[PDB]
RNA sequence: CUACAGUCGCGAAACGUACGUCC
RNA sequence: GGACGUACGUUUCGCGACUGUAG
């Protein structure tokens, strides 16, 4: 929040919302119940614990900031939106996403176990320019480093997703204002 | 080699001392260096010129066969004579000279009932020290029970010589069918009164050091519903109540034979009900014998149908619709081609008339199994967790296991996984690791527990007080005095002898009368009892030159029966040392009297009682 | 020349006339025993009747042997003796042999033979019939054929003069009996089977006996197996490979076997192999120039399997080297043979690995423990005394030349000279003279009974290595069965003998019903043409209206058309059998079949293609559908003779 | 004990003992095991039943006593830790010896067949005079009978062989007091 | 007392390969 | 070619017996 500001932070869809979430009206702050909440079985609910957004692609202007606290396990990146339902995020050759494993490891995926350092993000926020391909994720104070390097394939929609295990109850993500 | 720990000499301690106990050690492989412990101190401690003879009651060949190689790697290095009798080594060297040349030997129980029932073996005061496996089943009626009524029964009345030492090393005593800790603590001095034994040692001292070896796992309960749009249920039950109304319109009866009165589609309730109402059509007396046939046969098939409807609709609540599908149709391929009536190309006709429906509504995506569903949904998720863990998944039903199998091979997202039958990631083995999920069964390590029916998690739960109640009925029980102890443990023992000998006169009569035994779906006459040889008192059959113009024969050879459309396997050709006699199963026949005018059900040979003529070649 | 008194003590209860069970443990007592009786039996005839005792021989150079006695001693008496074998009944008569001798000493197949054509009509003809080794008179042997035509004469109630029928055995054998009383029965059948009353035995002579007994000691040394098993993981490795390229070309091959999982190194896996192989000769795809490709290729896979599943058994028993010795030998063969794209490819795949197991095998570490301590045990005695004498008993044919390769070349064992017998300090043989006192029965399981010299005992050593206990439990029962044999024996002693003739006559009488009831006649011979294909290529060999039969046991095959489609080789070994001699050993005349399909023989004056069904698959013409008939009586169609007249 | 103490009694070691033999705690009383166990495998397994000991060479003063009584047959003498282990004690180049045969009879090697009469120690001692290659067999008290004298090439330390009859489980020797 | 899975014991049969013998 | 025997291993079938789960 010290250099310009260029966009403004996604939205979630009820569309494809996970089946034992529970975000509600702000759309920017998820929530994980015990027993997993009956909704209509199709081919855009998603039936798995990835959770995507809701805003329109531009050229270079993207900017985010989720709070990480409060959750175990989690994995929030950026990549294509047009995939099959019954796949899941990170697996795909084109995924600019960070998987942080339960053995306790920063890892990312590039399909390749691209595995980083052993840093436990606080407050991380997607900063993405599609047109001037620099990839920058500054996490928490220190002289704003990125810690991460995506290349990316700019020729897709590229929606902002979350993943995350939600099976102990009372789980949250939620977005701040920057 | 390997170590000794200290709970592990703890746990032998007080049996070393010379008294009969129960080790209750939990599982990990550790029972089996505890037994090694004491063996090795037992079989030294006689002094020359005598000797000890350490005798361990295994149960399961697999189990005997491993701890038959533990022994032998573990004690020929010192110099003792390990053996093993089984039921696998032929009929070979009467056991009595094995137990003289030898000194730790592996049984498996059943055979040490043998050789004192006929007395190739004098008695128990042969041996010196008992060790049973999993002596928490010594029970109503186990072997290790028929074993403990020899010893108990040489022990008390004609006072014989020494007795062994008796051991016992289960993991868990097992206080089922008790409310509260009285209960428990009668059922568990029941069981120490049953194996003779007066301390129930487990470690105290270094619990945490045992905890640092076993993990018990928090559990994940999973209470998902069932359907709603159950097209498939709506067209079955509309087969189930015409087939019920067709065998309604021809018995007129139906609904008094049975005793179930309330019956719901798709359970053992109406599985109780389709059987009990198979027993009672069979018996009926009449004097049209073409009207017998007629109706029995007629009945024959429509409960049949009935009870594979039944059975289609509990198979197909737990698992696909396409595994139910692929079960009623080779169901109906394989009697279509049994045997050709009106009656089976009715039902034949009825069910294809609706097979494509079923076919188009049962493979739908959108009607999809929310069990299985969310199982796949689990498997997902920790696999994407860590992809190194392994499952061992228990079903209730060997069905299930293979229509699973069936499934996890018709998932593509599922291209990952091994499944195995009971180099592997997942295995479905039914009542026999990082991940023990139970479909329905009632370090790093979770147990799920998915069902439909909620209230056999109270069932879990019933079950985590009843584990609480055992700990403290053992930590009540383990505070005792040690004479109090005995003189109960006596008392229970000589009551439980005295009940044991007055009511054993179970002597049948065998009965001299002439009977016929009918076909159990045709009803049509097969043989008389007075016909029928029994050649080694276990292969009954049938002499008889009119008995063979009743059977079509189609391993080896299996009949059938000879009517037009009847169908009916009554045994199997078989070859005796020269001969080629056919056998026959009681299970599909009905017996009748031929001076009364009964026709009486029966199960397995040894039920029915006649006059047993021994087979010859003359 | 002189006899002694258990040699008479044996011969006292054959002199009164009833049949007898003589059980002596010297190997030249039952010769003299036998001569005694034999002796005995013609001088009590009066004048001008004849005795005419035959003694049976198993064996030929028993027979050669019992000729030579019993010719070099009745000849100062003047009596006839000669002997038939099968190497000297062709060309020569056998009735005017029976009627001119006396003590003829004939082999039993000879005596089947002519009872089932004709001449030698009844069993009357003699006075004395002596078995050597009655012990085998067991079941469909040809000393129970005999005894099946001596029984239904007696039995008949038709009888005539039947004769004495005494036995020389040295152990009457239990059998599968567990205690006294199932071992008193094994007897029982046994004397009635032989028709006997009285077991004689040496029970007032034992000092006699026991100098002369031949009685070693056991020295049961279980030992283990290896731990670094490189070799079995290598070729665990190309057997997976050869598995998974025989998929490929046969997906549904878990579908051809109902065994459990198969384990590299048993005898359960060569049976899935036999299994699968015999399976997949039955294809019928209708391409039927591609199914002689596919079958041919199904063959040499499951060929290549078997063969380093022999491999495998070889390097856990024998040394390890013995092992890529046997699998170069048969890859020379086949290099030798010919070539493929299939076998080129499965040569070049064991030529990537020859390296890397020829340097595993060259390691000083890796010696069988059962071998490391086999020549420990062969320094030790000799160190102790350098004038022992051991034998080698070995089980496989293929184990007994290993270990004699593996003393050419140890640098502990260099006074040992291998003496295979299948200036011999060692004989390393397979099956058996009671002059070595060291027996070592290297993994080998009625006991291994060395008593037959006219020597002495002087104490052996009867050393027995294994690697698993079943070896070692199996004797320490058979010491238990051979403590209950002799019981059984001295509780049959005590009977009466006028309750144990009537006895015997149950169970004869029993077993003549059970034997007359399966007397079922052939079933109906199938009438029409069906035709033969060979099991590796499949193509036409002939059809079956061209099968004649030589002697209703052997068949040939009498088209012009098959002349050309066998191609012929000699024998590594000919001989004679009973009309024949074995000239050449036949094999397919494809490009690279060269299945062995039989022999060809010199029967009168012609030379014929004796072929054998256990390698050919019988097609119907009619259906279509092929099977694997794999004994010539079980393939039942419409047997025509053969007939010198047609050619 | 008897005459001047002129040696202390050998041990034998636990790297070039053979396989199959099974010396105490004490390390001076050798037994033959029921089976044989694992051991080691270098160059310094006999592979028979040969033992050595660790008692050095000197200018003279060399006599040792072991009880030989309740031993089936032995062989007893001297030999030179430059022998290949695969050989046989007495039967080398150099090293002397006095056997037990078979034949009941007390027979001696030397690189030939001498021998003595039918003659059996409960208890023998061998003398050394190290500087010049000497040997006296003293059994017991008879007027110091030896009956067998033998020179020694001393080129190398005497570290002195003994060989028992391995095939009899628990058959032994002990070593005792001079 | 009905179904369901899990186990043990007793007898009968067939097959494969190897080894030895005989015609 | 064929017949016999022995050893090892595998499979099949019948008859019992026992325990647990749910109705
Ligand atoms: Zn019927
Ligand atoms: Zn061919």
């Amino acid at each position: 929040s010290r250099f310009a500001q260029w966009a403004i932070h996604p939205t979630f869809n009820l569309k494809s919302l996970s089946c034992s979430l529970e975000v509600s009206k702000d759309s920017r702050t998820v929530t994980v119940s015990h027993r997993p909440q009956p909704y209509r079985w199709s081919c855009e609910r998603f039936s798995t614990s990835q959770v995507l957004c809701s805003q329109a692609l531009s050229s270079g202007k993207h900017y985010w900031e989720v709070d990480t606290r409060n959750c175990s396990h989690w994995a929030v990146g950026v990549a294509s939106w047009e995939m099959s339902r019954d796949q899941v995020l990170g697996r795909t050759m084109d995924s600019c996403c960070v998987e942080w494993k339960g053995t306790s490891q920063l890892s990312a995926w590039h399909m390749k176990e691209t595995v980083l350092g052993s840093d436990r993000p606080g407050v991380v926020g997607i900063w993405l320019n599609l047109e001037e391909g620099k990839l920058a994720f500054y996490s928490v104070d220190n002289q704003e480093k990125l810690l991460y390097e995506c290349t990316i394939s700019a020729s897709s929609p590229l929606y902002p997703a979350f993943w995350l295990y939600g099976l102990h109850p009372g789980n949250y993500l939620i977005i701040k204002q920057v | 080699p390997f170590k000794p720990r200290n709970y592990q000499l703890e746990l032998a301690l007080p049996a070393m001392k010379g008294k009969n106990t129960i080790i209750c050690a939990p599982t990990g492989c550790g029972k089996t260096f505890v037994s090694l412990l004491i063996c090795e101190h037992h079989l030294k401690k006689f002094p020359q010129g005598q000797k000890g003879k350490v005798v361990f009651f295994a149960n399961q060949i697999p189990v005997y066969e491993q701890q038959k190689s533990v022994f032998s790697k573990y004690f020929e290095r010192h110099g003792y004579r390990v053996t093993g009798i089984s039921g696998a080594t032929a009929e070979n060297v009467p056991v009595e000279q094995i137990v003289e040349n030898n000194d730790i030997i592996i049984l498996t129980p059943q055979i040490l009932v043998n050789n004192l029932k006929k007395g190739t073996i004098p008695s128990l005061s042969i041996f010196t020290l008992m060790i049973f496996d999993e002596c928490h089943n010594t029970s109503k009626q186990h072997p290790y029970n028929m074993i403990m009524f020899n010893y108990l029964d040489q022990k008390l009345g004609g006072s014989s010589g020494p007795l062994p030492q008796v051991i016992g090393l289960t993991a868990s005593v097992g206080v089922g069918d008790a409310k509260n800790t009285d209960e428990a603590l009668d059922y568990i001095c029941k069981l120490c009164a049953s194996l003779d034994a007066s301390v129930i040692a487990t470690v105290k001292h270094n619990l945490e050091e045992l905890e640092q070896v076993v993990y018990k796992p928090q559990k994940f309960f999973r209470k998902v519903e069932s359907r709603i749009s159950d097209k498939f249920k709506y067209i079955i039950a509309q087969l189930m109540r015409d087939t019920e109304s067709l065998a309604k319109r021809i018995c007129k009866d139906l609904e008094n034979l049975s005793q179930i009165q309330n019956r719901e589609f798709g359970t053992q309730k109406y599985e109780q009900w389709i059987v009990t109402v198979q027993k009672a059509c069979m018996v009926f007396q009449m004097p049209d014998k073409d009207e017998e046939s007629r109706i029995c046969k007629a009945l024959f098939l429509y409960t049949s149908h009935l009870r594979k409807y039944n059975d289609a609709l509990i198979i197909s609540e737990h698992a696909r619709m396409k595994d139910a599908l692929d079960y009623l149709k080779d169901f109906f391929s394989n009697v279509r081609a049994a045997g050709f009536d009106e009656i089976e190309q009715d039902l034949t006709q009825r069910f294809e008339e609706k097979l494509q429906e079923l076919e188009s509504v049962s493979r739908d995506p959108s009607n999809e199994n929310p069990k299985l569903e969310d199982l796949c949904f689990i498997l997902q998720e920790e696999y994407h967790l860590n992809p190194e863990t392994i499952t061992i998944l228990f079903v209730k039903t060997r069905a299930l296991v293979d229509a699973l199998k069936n499934w996890i091979e018709g998932n593509p997202k599922l291209s990952f996984l091994k499944p195995g039958i009971l180099d592997h990631n997942i295995l479905i083995a039914t009542s026999v690791c990082n991940l023990v999920i139970l479909y329905e069964y009632v370090r790093g390590s979770k147990c799920f527990l998915l069902t439909s029916n909620a209230g056999v998690i109270e069932k879990e739960q019933i079950n985590m007080y009843k584990e609480k109640m055992m700990n403290d009925s053992i930590l009540r029980l383990q505070t005792w005095d040690e004479a109090v102890f005995r003189e109960k443990i006596l008392h229970i023992q000589t009551h439980e002898k005295f009940i044991r000998d007055s009511q054993e006169k179970p002597k049948p009569v065998p009965d001299k009368e002439n009977k016929k035994l009918l076909c159990r779906k045709c009803k049509a006459l097969a043989c008389y009892t007075a016909d029928v040889r029994v050649i080694e008192e276990c292969h009954y059959t049938v002499l008889g030159d009119a008995f063979k113009e009743c059977f079509v024969s189609r391993k080896r050879a299996k009949i059938f029966c000879a009517r037009q459309n009847c169908s009916h396997d009554w045994g199997i050709h078989v070859k005796y040392k020269t001969f080629e006699i056919p056998v026959i199963k009681i299970e599909s026949f009905v017996v009748e009297d031929i001076a009364t005018g009964v026709q009486t059900l029966y199960s397995k040979w040894k039920d029915f009682h006649f006059e047993k003529i021994p087979f010859d070649p003359a």
